[PDB]
């Protein structure tokens, strides 16, 4: 028959292949996840080298069913990403010794510990300790000596290694007929040959600098904010015009400026929001959180968990004697097994990381009926999306009220919803110029448009241009500061995590404008509306089923991105924003440097 | 009455090679099976009454191929397995057996078929293994394009209760 009805079957076996032997890796990597064990490491890895060796055989068999000659749309998909030739396109050493450098950069990372200029016995990893500094410290030298001593120690380190990493890559990359390595991480975006819901990989980069470019005001308010705040913990340090000094910004990098709070908090005088002590009050525990987040859910009109979730999960800590990685993960495994794995505390924070994995958990079971290799997110922004819209929804003043935990008779007056928008501003819009000039650079330095000798030059010339932060000591090509951050020492596109920002807001205005909600954006909770329910699992259903812009379309009512709903939930900041602005300036200089002095 | 020498077996065969058992003349009741919620489909194709007085197909599959132990339905086991005619019925009865076909560690030994070269008529039989071609060549494997017919279940206790094992027992009235 066709080769299509051919590679049908080829598929079909595929499928049942797969489904199982994934299911063993899955359930080794289960056991060690939740018991560490010389035992259950070894055993994690076999099963996984089985697999990755299966995956590696039905490549380079699909690779013998010819693209270009199938007309079936959900075929060519699970064809195509199956016959992706990755690595292997590269000669036997090659690809070898990209191998090595990719492992060496993630493990110096991880491993790279910093010393005292004066104190050489109290080495400090990033984690924590290093970190730790960077999040609380307010003492502007030992924090400069934390910003430094990575980018020195460390990043110098990963120069010549990200060096030729770039070439290595940007060789596979063109081999598999791609421009650049960038153009090969863009390619997550790319949909060919459905009339109309179509996106090139180049269609990204102007809609994405589109969008970046209605942040602006925003950002740039948030801004001029922050600066001023700033001055007054740093006197004499920053400038009122200029960019903020790369190492005040409350993490190491400045990717969140989550931990300024402290600084910044408009109305520091109301309290929090924070309803731990009240669940401890009513003795909640681990179960209860669960089964609430359940009852969330089932009020939308999805599923309850299954009894094998309930059975098989693990939803707190099993004491000592038996240790486990307690990082909030929700797993789906293969044959109906849903779970997840959390070390639960009776906290809101906790509470609120319950909603978010169990939403991911919805998602996967969701896309289940969906055949092997259509099970995932349309996009690779489109699951954590999903998984954020349940926190924004569960931690609204209206939702705690009802679920017995925020006492009924609180009011909510229009100061503490500053407050809380600027938390928020804080992490979602701080972090958005970071990740887009983070971006932009890798882009370019893939598409050889940024030479070697000026590669910490642009870098720095684009921090102070777009994200308006600079570094507190300059940096020659000695250093290799964009490869300082996890993201982009451990080969990672880092664009998700702006385009995953814009789509949980336009998801939430239209699951919330569906549930018929009345006020400001943000005060918005879909509980109980199984309206709401029926258009999220609409996409949901889906998985990478069909293309990311109908998955969209089914939900937003539109086949592109769109920063819109982003603004309108920041609307009462922003106005707020330019009031406080009044007598402060907008905007920065570029030409400002804290050490040119 | 031969009733517990059927569905209260030990071993249970895999769908594609299912069993008859041929019950003539021996005096049943029903209420062996009628008031019992031990089931978990018991859909009937014919009636549901009691008068004092038969083939028995025994095999086990997975909990989403039940449904298509019935007439009309849609694929593999319904297609390759066992098929139930448009018409002429009895009775279909499922349990969930995850407590006996199943290892936490992995039950391979049920196998179902997933290709052949045309769909069964009802109540046929296929115990044929051999190496697949979509073009009724001859195969030599793991030359590209054969496959084998047949398939292992996989029967994890921890699975969704889709994908756990179910006895599957058809009464057919003659
Ligand atoms: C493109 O490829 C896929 C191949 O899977 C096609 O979808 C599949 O094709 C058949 C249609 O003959 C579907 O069978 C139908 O199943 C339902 C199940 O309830 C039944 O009601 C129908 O009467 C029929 O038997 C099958 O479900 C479907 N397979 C999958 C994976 O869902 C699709 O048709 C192809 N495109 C075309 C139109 O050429
Ligand atoms: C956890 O560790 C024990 C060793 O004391 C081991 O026997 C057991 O198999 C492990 N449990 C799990 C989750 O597999
Ligand atoms: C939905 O929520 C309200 C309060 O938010 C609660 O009283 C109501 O009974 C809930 N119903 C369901 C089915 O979730
Ligand atoms: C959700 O789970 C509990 C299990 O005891 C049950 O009481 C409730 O009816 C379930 N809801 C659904 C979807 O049937
Ligand atoms: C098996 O048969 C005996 C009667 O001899 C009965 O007590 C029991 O309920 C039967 N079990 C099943 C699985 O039908
Ligand atoms: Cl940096
Ligand atoms: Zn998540």
């Amino acid at each position: 028959s066709t080769i299509e009805e051919q590679a049908k079957t080829f598929l079909d076996k595929f499928n049942h292949e797969a489904e199982d032997l994934f299911y063993q890796s899955s359930l080794a990597s289960w056991n060690y996840n939740t018991n560490i064990t010389e035992e259950n490491v070894q055993n994690m890895n076999n099963a996984g080298d089985k697999w990755s060796a299966f995956l590696k055989e039905q490549s380079t068999l699909a690779q013998m069913y010819p693209l270009q000659e199938i007309q079936n749309l959900t075929v060519k998909l699970q064809l195509q990403a199956l016959q992706q030739n990755g690595s292997s396109v590269l000669s036997e050493d090659k690809s070898k010794r990209l191998n090595t450098i990719l492992n060496t950069m993630s493990t110096i990372y991880s491993t790279g510990k910093v010393c005292n200029p004066d104190n050489p016995q109290e080495c400090l990893l990033l984690e924590p300790g290093l970190n730790e500094i960077m999040a609380n410290s307010l003492d502007y030298n030992e924090r400069l000596w934390a910003w430094e001593s990575w980018r020195s120690e460390v990043g110098k380190q990963l120069r010549p290694l990200y060096e030729e990493y770039v070439v290595l890559k940007n060789e596979m990359a063109r081999a598999n007929h791609y421009e650049d390595y960038g153009d090969y991480w863009r390619g997550d975006y790319e949909v060919n040959g459905v009339d109309g819901y179509d996106y090139s990989r180049g269609q990204l980069i102007e809609d994405v600098e589109h969008t970046f470019e209605e942040i602006k005001p925003l950002y740039e308010h948030l801004h001029a904010y922050v600066r001023a705040k700033l001055m007054n913990a740093y006197p004499s340090y920053i400038s009122p015009i200029g960019c903020l000094p790369a190492h005040l910004l409350g993490d190491m990098w400045g990717r969140f400026w989550t931990n300024l709070y402290s600084l910044t908090v408009p109305f520091g005088q109301k309290p929090n929001i924070d309803v731990t002590d009240a669940m401890v009050d009513q003795a909640w525990d681990a179960q209860r959180i669960f089964k609430e987040a359940e009852k969330f859910f089932v009020s939308v009109g999805l599923p309850n968990m299954t009894q094998g979730f309930w059975e098989n999960s693990m939803l707190t800590d099993p004491g000592n004697v038996q240790k486990a990685v307690c990082h909030p993960t929700a797993w789906d495994l293969g044959k109906g097994d849903f779970r997840i794995l959390m070390c639960t505390k009776v906290t809101m924070d906790d509470f609120l990381t319950a909603h978010h994995e169990m939403g991911h958990i919805q998602y996967d079971m969701a896309y289940a009926a969906q055949p092997f290799l259509l099970r995932n997110g349309a996009n690779e922004g489109f699951h954590e999306a999903v998984g954020e819209i349940m926190s924004l929804s569960a931690a609204t003043p209206k939702h705690l009220k009802s679920i017995g935990l925020l006492s009924p008779d609180f009011q909510e007056d229009n100061e503490t919803e500053i407050n809380f928008l600027l938390k928020q501003a804080l992490t979602i819009v701080g972090t958005l110029p970071f990740t887009y000039m983070l971006e932009k650079w890798r882009w370019m330095v893939f598409k050889g448009e940024i030479p070697k000798d000026q590669w910490m030059k642009k870098w720095w010339e684009m921090k102070r241009e777009i994200v308006g932060v600079v570094e507190p000591v300059p940096h020659d090509e000695t250093y290799c500061d964009p490869a300082s951050l996890f993201h982009v020492s451990n080969d990672y596109s880092f664009i998700r995590y702006y385009t995953r920002t814009l789509y949980q807001f336009q998801f939430q205005e239209a699951l919330c404008q569906a549930a018929k909600h009345e006020g400001p954006l943000h005060k918005c909770d879909i509980s109980n509306s199984t309206e709401a329910g029926q258009k999220l699992f609409n996409m949901l259903r889906l998985g990478k089923s069909e293309p990311w812009t109908l998955a969209l379309e089914n939900v937003v009512g539109a086949k592109n991105m769109n920063v819109r709903p982003l603004l309108n939930y920041f609307e009462p900041l922003f106005t707020w924003l330019k009031d406080q602005n009044k007598n402060s300036f907008v905007g920065w200089s570029t030409d400002w440097s804290p050490y040119a002095d | 009455c031969p009733f517990g020498e059927v569905f209260n077996a030990t071993k249970f065969p895999s769908v594609y090679a299912w069993e008859r058992k041929k019950i003539s003349n021996c005096v049943a009741d029903y209420s062996v099976l009628y008031n019992s919620t031990f089931f978990s489909t018991f859909k009937c194709y014919g009636v549901s009454a009691t008068k004092l007085n038969v083939y028995a197909d025994s095999f086990v599959v997975k909990g989403d191929d039940v449904r298509q132990i019935a007439p009309g339905q849609t694929g593999v086991i319904a297609d390759y397995n066992y098929k139930l005619p448009d018409d002429f019925m009895g009775c279909v009865l499922a349990w969930n057996t995850r407590n006996i076909d199943a290892t936490s560690t992995g039950n391979y030994n049920y196998k179902y078929r997933y290709l052949r070269h045309g769909k069964l008529r009802p109540f046929e039989r296929d115990i044929s293994n051999v190496p697949f071609s979509p073009d009724g060549k001859p195969c030599t494997p793991p030359a590209l394009n054969c496959y084998w017919p047949l398939n292992d279940y996989g029967f994890y206790t921890t699975t969704g209760i889709g994908y756990q094992p179910y006895r599957v027992v058809v009464l057919s009235f003659e």
